[PDB]
């Protein structure tokens, strides 16, 4: 369920799921560097019916890894509020900036 | 017999040429733009931009500028941001302008690569995350400074009645409009008031730009304007794209380079969807809508063939739409467009499109 | 038959083409480039893998050159894999999995092209 | 709280292993290799290879080794050809190894990127377009020797039976033997008699490779014969892989990495097709044929799933199959081989897999 653009937690994600890329939700395939920065979506869980926190961290420093791709935008807006925007590269200040794929953190409610 | 030979330049005029920003999402270090012949389809050659490039064509119609990333061995290395000087006819790179490693990197929307009316000046926007505004100097193919002024704003709409003034969107939901010098620095600049509520009623970034008015659309179908026919920037709005009919199916804007504006009837084009929520600002288009905007109606609606991006040429009243791999060319030149072509299989993943400009002074 | 502009486009553009017996990647002819011209910015190869083709036309064989077209990223068209007396690397100049862009000042590859060198 | 972290080892025993080496023709500077557990076909990572890349596994399991071309600004400027070396387990960039400007750029035939038995020298194919082989001493990270010897010839074939040999086919019909100092400069080489003729019955330079013995297949569907069991390599055949029947139908053998054997049992695998003829020779296998080397007869056929290349696994008596998109998984423990999986999209062009290594 995880692997699928409509799992509850990747609401915001616009990229392809770490977690088909041999990584997981919240772990950067083997070689690939977590962003310290990233955009955040709020989304519902539909379990409990409270909203979260989800933090959209990139994994970095290795090509496109191709697989489950999504393109989601619940609670997405353009860049003038910067981190709510997903049409951008989170990676943009890795050491490396070659986008690899995406995670889905949970931060809290 | 037969002697191969390269030196080659473009075998249609500059006047039937389009650019297809193929950004190669799947492989994006292999991104690269497209050049076709609007007028019969056929491939004329391309450029090759690396990682995630952008582009435009400079305004007197002689250079193609890139934007790109290099690293030294792709995904290690040093950091090389740049602006590439291409010439157009020949398809051969020239220049290498060297920028700081904070060049955007995102999707292909105009307002991140543009340049000032008088051509002089190429504007792009930065992120690092930390938001300025990068000035270049094309004469001297220097990168000038960073607009800092423009922090916590996004994206360069050029104001086309002045040779080197733009605006941008900022968080506050009013628009700086900055004023260089002769020498690509901060001369002057401005704040409007509030022209949006950013929490109730954001607006997409892509102006339908006029001479010296500008029009944006909102994730609710509103529109908004910004008028700099003066020196300070006067803004207005909302009126509705919607009637009672629209409103009851929730007919909302979507996409990505999503509006255009025919300056000349002041026509407005916005791709349209049904039954929007929160979540469908980037749907591909249900409809294309043709507002005009000095009533303040619509005049047409026709099928959106699921087109996420938009241009349009002033000069021989068209509308180009693409919906990530196909180009529709529309005639524009009464208030219903109509359908001249599809070129099937122009880009893997784009989502800009733009004519060679012809005249334009 | 031996002058592929005076000939019908959608016919030099496939892959039966006569004179593209042995072509292994992307035909130039689609890449905005002509059987015998590089597109725009992409610059030929000094060596080539060598084919003998066919015409149908007028009865006779002939010496083909694949030269490519190179310093330009993959044109992505036309692609073609005809393998008509092609041979392994130990015939060098008669195979066609080698990239023959390799000594160009750039070796990434655009197109390939098919030209006519004689009987 | 949950915290993003890197630094993670792939998942999967490296006994599950396969490496699909992706050469995505369509956009070449971004091949890559790609990691499969072969078991459940999980993807488990990948190392990005550049421009046509070429990959192999040390024979000692614990790295990944590359060869690839840069340039500094991809389309132009300088060029830098490279051996990197990765660290099998984390799938990270270790070491950079310069190459003189001619590695083989071409389609990934094993024979192009290989190594010693001893797996302390890297052998690789250079062509500019004049043909050598290069050596890299992994220890050292250092291009040793430039075996101008092997001009003319074409691929590397290793010896199983000797430590820092390999031979390679050439123009002649015959195979060139290299043997490499301790230092990884040649000590020794000799050159069989002709094996095939060039002319009128080529072979395709993929071997069926024996722990003291090489079989190649032809175009026209023999087979010839290489003992390495001396110093001295004996040559022998042809013998048809087709009875009569298989001739009235013009069955050939078609592909890249086109052959296989199971060293234990002598069985040999060959893609196979139907209404052969000039120009035939890459095409797609109808069937994959087994061969009995000893008696030099087929003893079994089954359906080729449009396979191109394949690779062999001894100690767990696998056979994997690739029809540069798909892989498809074989147990060949019996004469007949039995599919186990296939792994759909596990590549865009890959016309190479390979196992990582067990056996040390």
């Amino acid at each position: 369920e995880v692997n699928s653009c409509d799992y509850w937690r990747h609401c915001a994600v616009d990229g392809f799921l770490c977690s088909c890329c041999g990584g997981t939700t919240t772990t950067c395939p083997p070689g690939s560097t977590p962003s310290p920065i990233s955009w955040i979506g709020t989304c519902h869980n539909p379990h409990d019916g409270k909203d979260y926190l989800i933090s959209y961290h990139d994994c970095c420093g290795k090509t496109a890894c191709g697989r489950c791709q999504c393109n989601t935008q619940t609670r997405e807006r353009p860049g003038y509020e910067f981190f709510l925007h997903n049409d951008v590269n989170w990676c943009m200040a890795n050491e490396n900036s070659t986008f690899h794929c995406t995670t889905s953190v949970l931060v809290g409610l | 017999r037969e002697v191969l030979t390269g030196g080659h330049s473009v075998s249609a005029p500059q006047e039937n040429r389009i650019y297809v920003m193929d950004s190669v999402f799947m492989h994006l270090t292999e991104s690269r733009v497209h050049v076709y012949d609007y007028t019969n389809g056929k491939f004329l050659g391309m450029v090759p931009t690396a990682f995630n490039g952008h582009v435009q064509v400079s305004n007197d119609g002689k250079k193609i500028y890139t934007m790109t990333t290099y690293h030294e061995r792709i995904t290690r290395g040093k950091r090389s941001d740049v602006v590439e000087v291409w010439d157009a006819d020949k398809l051969t790179f020239e220049k290498e302008i060297s920028l700081p490693p904070k060049r955007v990197q995102g999707l292909n929307y105009d307002g991140l690569f543009r340049q000032t009316t008088d051509g002089k000046f190429i504007v792009l926007q930065n992120a690092s995350p930390a938001t300025s505004i990068g000035i270049v100097d094309v004469a001297k193919g220097d990168y000038v400074e960073d607009v800092t002024a423009a922090a916590g704003c996004w994206s360069v709409i050029p104001q086309p009645n002045r040779p080197r003034s733009f605006m941008t969107i900022c968080g506050d939901g009013g628009l700086l409009t900055i004023n260089l010098g002769e020498d690509g620095k901060v001369a002057s600049q401005s704040r409007s008031k509030q022209m949006f509520s950013v929490k109730d009623d954001p607006i997409f970034i892509a102006p339908a730009l006029d001479k010296d008015k500008a029009h944006f659309v909102s994730y609710y179908g509103n529109v908004y304007s910004a008028d700099f026919s003066g020196d300070e920037v006067k803004v207005d709005g909302p009126w509705s794209l919607l009637n009672d009919e629209d409103k009851a199916k929730n007919w909302v804007p979507g996409g990505y380079n999503l509006v255009g504006l025919h300056r000349a009837s002041g026509r407005m084009y916005v791709f349209m969807h049904p039954d929007g929520k929160e979540g469908t600002h980037k749907f591909p288009a249900a409809e294309i809508w043709v507002m005009d905007t000095k009533t303040k109606q619509r005049v047409a609606r026709i099928p959106g063939r699921d087109a996420l991006s938009m241009t349009i040429d002033q000069q021989r009243n068209l509308m180009l739409t693409l919906d990530g791999g196909n180009v529709n060319v529309y005639d524009i030149s009464q208030p219903e467009p109509k359908l001249l072509r599809t070129i099937e299989g122009a880009a893997e993943a784009s989502l800009q499109v733009q004519f060679h400009p012809v005249g334009g002074t």
